[PDB]
């Protein structure tokens, strides 16, 4: 039994990490202007 | 002639907001 | 006499009144009836407007060439500014209507009257005990008409750049914001629309849902609405029955049970998406602007390679390019 | 009674008036067929078919 | 389409509606004639707007 | 006669047949396992 | 109770979650392309 | 100015016509007894 | 002839009116501008 | 120059809506119906028929 | 029988309800939704419009999208063994292949989820309100995405399938069609408009006039889901409204038709106005203004001056907008204001 | 009620009112000629569509004289 | 395209005849 | 270079006490 | 209020769903990447790569100007080395 | 022919009650629609195929 | 012209006068309870 | 021809207006109970 | 209020809808000449 809030919160920051890749990659990848 | 129509549609208006509000169905409760 | 000024202010307050004149209501019904009819008589004859201050008058009224969909009341000219410009600081009515005077005195009068009308819709709220916070829905309506009549002239500096009292006039300013600020691309502009349409969809879901779950009480040759009485005790439709349908629909945690959260979402939605679309003509007045992907995606040589972004740009050019004919004078349009 | 949007359905199971109903209906449609040709022929050029 | 049409109108003079065809359409309910009648007709509006 | 295009058609049709045929060939075979009343 | 494993929701579920994370590792990868 | 002749009896007709219908009902209807 | 027994009554309340009123008129003052071209 | 100003005129704004909410909240809390009206003692029914 | 027995099955109370319209809405609906998340990432447009469309050239959620075929396929179907891609996946891709893939699919995959209302409704026992109400979003689907090209010239002007690319298909209708001028699209925005004015009213109305069923400030749990008394004061909207606006609603069973009516009756509008505009029937211009200011150049409207602006659309973006045309325009038959 | 001459001649006609086939009567032999109308107008469509194209059948302004 | 509306309204109308002005008790929904 | 070594440990200091204060459970 | 499904909140507390998806999630992903990064949606999709969306020299646009011969048409314009 | 079916029309609004509208059985109004679109089906088949 | 200005800020300030003195007058006691 | 622009609409008012009323009225008439 | 006890219903018969209408018309067809002119 794993609590609940737990599976959230680290779902959740699972969630922030991979966006948040994606923003950077605004700035760097071929969706930059560089 | 079409500032005429413009005009008169415009005051129909304005004179069927005045009957819409002041002489409208009463709105009766429960017994209606 | 109970004391004259104690019975008027029993009068103003009395809830028996066919019209609530509330205490805000002391300021918004001169306000109001000064704007309306100032409106109705220039729309119909004011004469041409120097909007752009270059000599160049626009006439936008009934008598003097336009028709409704064209007709408009012209924003003060560009000389003028943000210069507060009341009929008696002009020299003559003639060069108060030709500077566009009517403008600011509608737009201000409607503003402050407007704003007491949000006022007032607290006041009826009070003296009848019921919740307030209806006032608070008015406001998205209301931080709009502010955005775009007070807001956006105050942040570019002009009351000549806020939207015209009309049909295309409206149309023009929308054209031309999309050219100098990119709207379409823009988070809260799309904030808007999503409340915009989410509300007509969820106004739609409400009311064919309920409409569709209505217990019967009528004939089937006879109106649906006579069903239910005006001051019922019990309610006219199976909410119960309703959610059971939506339920199914999509998935029942998906759907609403609660009639009370039901109206909350109903109301917060477009509210809220409302708030950020008048937040965003009030952001974009100070020129932060939407997002610039132009020239973004390029090749391996330094090639660029179009997006839909760039095809976007294009017509904004055009739009650019050819708003205000005369007006410019220099390469950058910094106004 | 009836909403003025239902007038009609007083003829959902009245077959005769129906029938009448739908005469009237072609009755026009035939009538302003041979009518609105009237108003073409009273205009119509046919000096030019080129 | 004429002969085919005459065809299965014979058939339809004779042959009887299944049962459960009969409960589905609600057939002897005029007002289900009208919905598929419609169901045609803006099927051939948006045929001759085409050609 | 049988043309590439009309070749295609065929190819389209029967694949099509098949999709419609394994969906009600498991469909019909999954409903007679379990409804009793 | 005893509930089952594979069901309809079960199906439904997977045709979305599967390939959404196939996805969202692909364009993870995208963030690295240059030229 | 240019507009068209049409215009004015196209405009009066779409407005006479069904507000006439309207008040023809409700007329016919606020005078049922009872 | 026997009075036919399908007939019922029409009706058609104020507020009706007022809300027909109301949608010809703007629809006239949409429209006519069109109509003058 | 445009970060600030635009910054604190979405901040002014929905502090003048959370001015409204909390005002409109306290008149009704100090009068006492912030949680609905009163099923029984309803004040509008109390109140003439304006009509 | 198997039928009764497939019935059974089918119509079974599940967490995620099938039904007969599941064996149209589920496979389609899927497709359509898969079609754009797979073109959105992987599948480009430079070979169909000279544009790069999916994350994998680089574009991000805005810019991202599935681009109508070339203009060259006219309104192709575009199967992926039809004449054109012939059996390859590649270049069925290539070829804008997708698009009518997710164009066709949704279509029906909007039929099925209709008629999912209409047998959920018929099981359920409820009125089918809200299916006929989902008739609006249908006609605009089919106007727009269908109609609208099949009166172009092909399926290229249609809107693409994404966030930016649908933006170029407004600019585009204002600066060509001048869609902003039209008398249907006007009915559309009021009742969108005033759709989302409803919804918002009605709601505030309704938590602002609730009764007390509960001791505690955050009323929400206070609600009945059992039915009986009315959750909120009827009466005291009636009154509320009736003295601050002077008009007030007081038939809940009319209030929720109207909420109805308002919005779906404006898309329709707007539909009308799109079948329109695919024979090129716009609402373009004013024929007593243009001639006015033609023999008079100082007379100026606001009508005026949007036209200007279209023209300089046109201008500016027909160019890389339609490639198909190989489009030509010198710096100096750019029409251009002072300065700019 | 009211007979007439037209109306007995046409009584026949108008009388098996609610009969209907018992079972599935007909419907598995309709839901064939349904199948091939389908395919019937994808065929032609196909056509129109220039998606189906066959040797001998030109759809253009040509093939016309 | 408003015969569409038109095909949706009646055909609805005459499937849905029954629960035509409103429906009546009962309490089922989530249980088979 | 890599300074999400820092953010990480700041990242998982949030749940961790009140994470603690499930395992020595109390005034949450 | 229920139906035969398992309740997902148990399953996504449930010890035996991770012990599953701490392989399975991460699979997918790692597979997805590869997808990418071994280059294989390039010719999955026919999506150009940064070096192929023109040749060295032309500035032209590789567009698509017949339905039938498309096909063919494409194909030669990966050719010119594009 | 229009003036012809105007006429009819007339005439079939005031003698509505033909008893070939009435069920033999029920004795109430009733038309057999399966049979009705046989024959109208018929009629239409036969009319396409003279054309 | 000089006359209108002051006209117009004797209004003004008649409306704003009657609305501060308004609220002043004890408005919280206006209300169904409790006062 | 070269009639009168307004002689249309002249003609289409002089013609509704009046008989409109009475419509409104025989209906109104006709509709009353008993 | 109370309700005003001067008031009667108003009717208008048949006939007099037609001779009403017989007199528009024919009046109409006497004078759209002259309205044209
Ligand atoms: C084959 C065509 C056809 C036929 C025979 C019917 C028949 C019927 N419809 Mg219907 N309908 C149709 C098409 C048709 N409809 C279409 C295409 C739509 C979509 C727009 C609708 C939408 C619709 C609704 C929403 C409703 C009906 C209703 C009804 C029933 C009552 C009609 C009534 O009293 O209205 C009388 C109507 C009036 C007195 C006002 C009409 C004013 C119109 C809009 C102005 C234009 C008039 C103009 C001359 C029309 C020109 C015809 C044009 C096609 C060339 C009746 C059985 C009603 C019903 O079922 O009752 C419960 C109902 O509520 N229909
Ligand atoms: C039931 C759900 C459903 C429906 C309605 C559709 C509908 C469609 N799909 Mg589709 N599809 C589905 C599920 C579905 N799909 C699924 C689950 C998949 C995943 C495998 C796909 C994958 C897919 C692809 C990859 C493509 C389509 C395409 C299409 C479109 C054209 C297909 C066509 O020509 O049909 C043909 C119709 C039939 C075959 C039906 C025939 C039925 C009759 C009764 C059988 C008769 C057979 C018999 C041999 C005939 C004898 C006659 C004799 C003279 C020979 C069409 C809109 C194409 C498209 O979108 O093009 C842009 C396309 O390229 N689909
Ligand atoms: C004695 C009968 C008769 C004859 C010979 C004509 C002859 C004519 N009419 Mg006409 N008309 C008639 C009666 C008749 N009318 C009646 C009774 C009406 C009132 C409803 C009209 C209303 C009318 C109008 C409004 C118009 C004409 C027009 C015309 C002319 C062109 C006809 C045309 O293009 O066909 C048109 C062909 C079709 C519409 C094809 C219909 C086929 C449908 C779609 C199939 C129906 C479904 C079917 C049941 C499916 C099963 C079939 C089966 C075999 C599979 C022509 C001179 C036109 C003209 O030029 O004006 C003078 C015109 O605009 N007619
Ligand atoms: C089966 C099978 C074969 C398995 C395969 C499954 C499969 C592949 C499925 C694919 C389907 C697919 C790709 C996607 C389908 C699209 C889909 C998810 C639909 C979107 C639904 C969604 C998430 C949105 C819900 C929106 C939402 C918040 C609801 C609004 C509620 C609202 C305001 C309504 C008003 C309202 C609500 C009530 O609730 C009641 C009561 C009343 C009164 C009332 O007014
Ligand atoms: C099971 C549940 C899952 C069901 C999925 C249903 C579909 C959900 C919508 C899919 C959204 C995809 C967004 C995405 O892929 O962006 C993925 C992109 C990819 O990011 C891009 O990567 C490229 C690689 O070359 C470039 O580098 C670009 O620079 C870079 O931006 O991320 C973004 O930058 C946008 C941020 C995500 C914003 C999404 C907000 C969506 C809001 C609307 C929601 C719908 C209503
Ligand atoms: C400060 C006061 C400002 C004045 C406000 C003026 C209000 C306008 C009144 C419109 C008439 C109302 C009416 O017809 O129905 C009055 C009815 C009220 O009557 C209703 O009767 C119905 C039928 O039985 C039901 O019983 C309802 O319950 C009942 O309340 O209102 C409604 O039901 C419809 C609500 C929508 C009202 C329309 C919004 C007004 C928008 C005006 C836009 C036009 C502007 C043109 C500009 C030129
Ligand atoms: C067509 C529809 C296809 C549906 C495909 C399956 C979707 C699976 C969804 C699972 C979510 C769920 O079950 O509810 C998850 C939980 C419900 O919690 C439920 O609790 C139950 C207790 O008996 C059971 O344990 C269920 O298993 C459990 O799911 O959330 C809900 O309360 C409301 C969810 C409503 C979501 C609506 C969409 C909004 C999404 C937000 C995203 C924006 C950010
Ligand atoms: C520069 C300063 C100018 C000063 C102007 C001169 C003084 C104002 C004179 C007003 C004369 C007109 C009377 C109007 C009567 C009426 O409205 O209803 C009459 C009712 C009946 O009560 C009323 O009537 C009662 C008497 S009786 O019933 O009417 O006989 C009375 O007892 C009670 O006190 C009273 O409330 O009055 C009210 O309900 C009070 C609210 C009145 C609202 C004013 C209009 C609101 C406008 C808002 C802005 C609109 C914008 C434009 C709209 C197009
Ligand atoms: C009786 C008689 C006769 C006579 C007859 C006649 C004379 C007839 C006529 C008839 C007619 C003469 C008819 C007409 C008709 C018409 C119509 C019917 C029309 C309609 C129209 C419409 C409906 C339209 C609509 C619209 C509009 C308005 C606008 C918008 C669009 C639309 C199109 C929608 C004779 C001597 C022979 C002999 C026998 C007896
Ligand atoms: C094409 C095609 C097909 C199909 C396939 C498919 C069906 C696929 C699918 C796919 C899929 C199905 C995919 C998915 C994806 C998804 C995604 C990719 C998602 C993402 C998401 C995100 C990113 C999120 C975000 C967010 C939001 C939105 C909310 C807020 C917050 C956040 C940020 C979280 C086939 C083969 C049949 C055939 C051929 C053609
Ligand atoms: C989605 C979701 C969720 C989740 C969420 C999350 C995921 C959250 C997270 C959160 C977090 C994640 C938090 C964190 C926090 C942290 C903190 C708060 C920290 C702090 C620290 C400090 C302040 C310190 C600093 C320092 C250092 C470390 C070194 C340098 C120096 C100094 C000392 C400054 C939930 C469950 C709710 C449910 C709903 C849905
Ligand atoms: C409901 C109807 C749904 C129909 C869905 C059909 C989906 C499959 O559609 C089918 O795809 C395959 C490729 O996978 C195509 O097959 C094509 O490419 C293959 C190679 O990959 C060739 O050997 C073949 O000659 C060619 O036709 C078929 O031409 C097409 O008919
Ligand atoms: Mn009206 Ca905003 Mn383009 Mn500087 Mn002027
Ligand atoms: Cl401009
Ligand atoms: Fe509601």
């Amino acid at each position: 039994r794993i609590p609940l809030w737990i599976v959230a919160t680290v779902a959740g920051m699972g969630v922030i990490v991979i966006v948040g890749l994606f923003f950077y990659g605004a700035y760097a990848g071929l969706g930059s202007s560089l | 002639m079409e500032t005429i129509t413009y005009v008169f549609i415009f005051a129909c208006i304005i004179a069927l907001f005045f009957f819409a509000i002041f002489f409208r169905e009463p709105p009766r409760i429960t017994k209606k | 006499s109970a004391n004259l000024w104690e019975r008027f202010c029993n009068w103003v307050t009395s809830t028996d009144n066919r019209l609530y004149v509330g205490w805000f209501g002391v300021i918004m019904i001169p306000t109001l009836l000064a704007a309306t009819i100032c409106f109705v008589i220039a729309f119909i004859a004011a004469p041409p407007v120097d909007i752009d201050g270059i000599r160049e008058p626009v006439s936008g009224s009934l008598l003097y060439g336009n028709n409704i969909i064209t007709g408009a009341v012209v924003p003060s000219s560009n000389a003028i500014g943000l210069h507060f410009y009341p009929i008696w600081e002009a020299a003559s009515l003639d060069e108060w209507l030709y500077n566009g005077g009517p403008y600011q005195l509608i737009i201000f009068h409607f503003l402050l009257g407007a704003s007491c009308y949000m006022g007032r819709q607290w006041e009826l709220s009070y003296r009848l005990g019921m919740r307030p916070w209806i006032c608070v829905a008015y406001s998205a309506p209301l931080a709009s008409a502010f955005a775009v009549f007070l807001i956006y002239p105050i942040g570019q500096g002009s009351f000549s750049d806020g939207m015209p009292l009309g049909i295309s006039g409206t149309f023009n300013f929308m054209i031309v914001f999309q050219a100098e600020h990119n709207i379409l691309m823009h988070p809260f502009h799309q904030l808007g629309v999503a409340g915009v349409f989410g509300g007509a969809l969820f106004c739609a879901m409400h009311g064919s849902l309920v409409t569709s779950s209505l217990i019967r009480e009528t004939t089937e040759t006879e109106s649906a609405n006579y069903g239910y009485k005006f001051g019922q005790e019990e309610e006219t439709y199976n909410i119960v029955a309703a959610h059971g349908y939506f339920g199914r629909l999509i998935f029942q945690y998906a759907s609403f049970n609660n009639s009370r959260s039901l109206h909350f979402f109903l109301a917060a939605w477009p509210v809220v998406g409302v708030w950020f679309t008048a937040l965003g003509i009030s952001t974009m007045a100070f020129n932060l602007n939407g997002f610039n992907f132009n020239h973004s995606v390029i090749d391996a040589k330094g090639n660029v390679i179009n997006t839909w972004a760039d095809i976007i740009n294009r017509a904004n050019l055009g739009m650019e390019v050819m708003h205000e004919r005369n007006a410019h004078n220099f390469p950058l349009d910094l106004a | 009674g009836l909403p003025w949007y239902r007038v009609h359905t007083v003829l959902i199971n009245d077959p005769g008036r129906l029938i009448a109903a739908h005469l009237m209906h072609t009755a026009l449609v035939a009538g302003w067929a041979g009518s609105m040709a009237l108003y073409e022929l009273a205009t119509f050029d046919p000096s030019d078919p080129v | 389409a004429g002969i085919v049409g005459i065809i299965a109108g014979l058939f339809h003079i004779l042959v009887r509606p299944p049962q459960r065809l009969y409960k589905a359409l609600r057939m002897g309910n005029i007002e289900t004639v009208l919905s598929s009648s419609i169901a045609a007709v803006f099927f051939a509006a948006f045929v001759v707007a085409g050609t | 006669t049988i043309t590439p295009s009309l070749k295609g058609f065929f190819i389209g049709l029967l694949s099509g047949a098949v999709v419609l045929g394994l969906t009600f060939a498991v469909l019909i075979a999954i409903s007679q396992i379990d409804k009793v009343q | 109770v005893s509930y089952p494993i594979f069901t309809v929701r079960w199906v439904a579920v997977h045709t979305l979650a599967v390939p959404t994370i196939f996805f969202l590792g692909a364009i993870a990868a995208m963030q690295f392309i240059q030229r | 100015m240019e507009v068209n002749q049409l215009g004015l009896i196209a405009t009066a007709l779409f407005v006479l016509v069904p507000s006439v219908f309207l008040i023809i009902l409700y007329v016919q209807t606020e005078s049922q007894q009872k | 002839m026997e009075p036919n027994p399908n007939r019922q009554p029409v009706e058609l309340n104020r507020t009706s009116l007022y809300l027909g009123l109301l949608l010809i008129l703007v629809l006239a003052l949409l429209f006519s501008s069109y109509f003058f071209n | 120059r445009s970060w600030l100003a635009t910054s604190h005129f979405v901040l002014a704004f929905f502090f003048l809506v959370g001015h409204l909410w909390h005002a409109g909240r306290a008149r009704a809390a100090a009068a006492g119906f912030e949680k609905g009206i009163d099923r029984e003692s309803e004040p509008v029914l109390s109140m003439p028929s304006l009509d | 029988g198997w039928f009764d027995i497939l019935d059974d099955w089918l119509k079974r109370d599940r967490f995620v309800f099938v039904g007969w319209s599941g064996i149209l809405l589920f496979p389609c609906a899927y497709l359509a939704l898969g079609g754009w998340l797979t073109g959105t990432t992987f599948v480009t447009s430079w070979y169909t419009h000279g544009l790069a469309s999916s994350y994998l050239e680089g574009c991000n959620f805005l810019t991202v999208a599935v681009s109508t075929p070339a203009n060259s396929m006219g309104h192709s179907l575009l199967l992926l063994w039809g004449p054109e891609a012939q059996g390859d996946f590649t270049r069925w891709c290539q070829l804008g292949g997708l698009w009518t893939f997710i164009a066709l699919h949704g279509a029906f995959g909007l039929i099925g989820f209709m008629l999912r209302q209409f047998e959920i409704a018929r099981l359920v026992g409820v009125r089918p309100y809200n299916a006929i109400a989902f008739s609006a979003p249908i006609a605009v689907f089919v106007s727009v995405f269908l109609i609208y090209p099949l009166g172009q010239s092909s399926w290229f002007f249609a809107p693409s399938f994404g966030v930016a690319a649908i933006f170029r298909f407004l600019l585009f209708f204002q600066g060509f069609h001048n869609w902003t001028l039209n008398p249907f699209h006007m009915m559309g925005v009021a009742g969108v408009l005033g759709g989302a004015l409803l919804c918002a009213i009605h709601g505030a109305t309704v938590e602002n006039t609730l009764f007390q069923d509960g001791e505690g400030a955050s009323t929400f749990r206070a609600f009945n889901p059992t039915q009986a008394e009315e959750t909120y004061s009827m009466v005291t909207a009636n009154r509320f409204w009736s003295q601050i606006f002077g008009i007030a609603f007081s038939n809940k069973r009319w209030l929720h038709f109207f909420m109805l009516f308002v919005p779906v009756t404006g898309l329709w509008m707007s539909a009308i106005g799109v079948v329109g505009l695919a024979l090129n029937l716009r609402s373009y211009d004013f024929i007593s203004q243009e001639i006015r200011a033609a023999e008079d150049p100082e007379f100026e409207t606001f009508y005026t001056k949007n036209l200007l602006l279209n023209e300089g659309i046109r201008a500016w973006m027909a160019p890389q907008d339609q490639p198909h045309e190989n489009f030509v325009f010198p710096e100096e038959v750019l029409p251009r204001g002072n300065a700019l | 009620a009211r007979r007439t001459w037209l109306g007995d001649i046409l009584r026949p006609l108008n009388s098996e009112y609610g009969k209907v086939a018992p079972g599935w009567g007909t419907t598995p032999l309709m839901a064939v000629f349904m199948g091939l109308f389908l395919v019937f107008l994808l065929i032609i469509l196909e056509i129109y569509n220039s998606t189906l194209i066959l040797d001998g059948v030109n759809v253009s302004w040509k093939a016309l004289g | 395209l408003l015969f569409f509306f038109g095909h949706i309204w009646h055909g609805a109308r005459t499937l849905f005849r029954d629960v035509f002005s409103g429906i009546d008790p009962e309490l089922s929904p989530e249980q088979v | 270079i890599a300074q999400l070594t820092m953010i990480a440990m700041i990242g998982i200091a949030g749940p961790m006490i009140i994470f603690l204060l499930a395992v020595r459970r109390g005034n949450l | 209020g229920t139906t035969g499904e398992r309740p997902f909140s148990d399953i996504i507390t449930s010890v035996r769903y991770w012990v599953i998806h701490s392989i399975t999630i991460p699979a997918l992903f790692i597979a997805g990447w590869l997808f990418v990064s071994t280059g294989l949606a390039y010719d999955v999709f026919g999506t150009p790569r940064p070096d192929s969306y023109y040749a060295q020299e032309q500035r032209s646009i590789p567009l698509v100007t017949d339905r039938f011969e498309a096909k063919q048409q494409v194909e030669t314009f990966l050719e010119q080395l594009k | 022919l229009s003036g012809l079916l105007f006429l009819a029309a007339c005439w079939h609004w005031v003698y509505w009650d033909l008893e070939l509208f009435r069920d033999p059985r029920t004795g109430e109004p009733a038309l057999d629609l399966p049979k009705m679109f046989g024959i109208h089906l018929f009629l239409a088949g036969l009319l396409c195929f003279g054309f | 012209m000089e006359t209108l200005k002051i006209t117009v800020y004797i209004v003004v300030t008649f409306f704003v006068l009657l609305f501060v003195f308004g609220f002043l007058s004890g408005d919280p006691a206006r209300n169904p309870k409790r006062k």
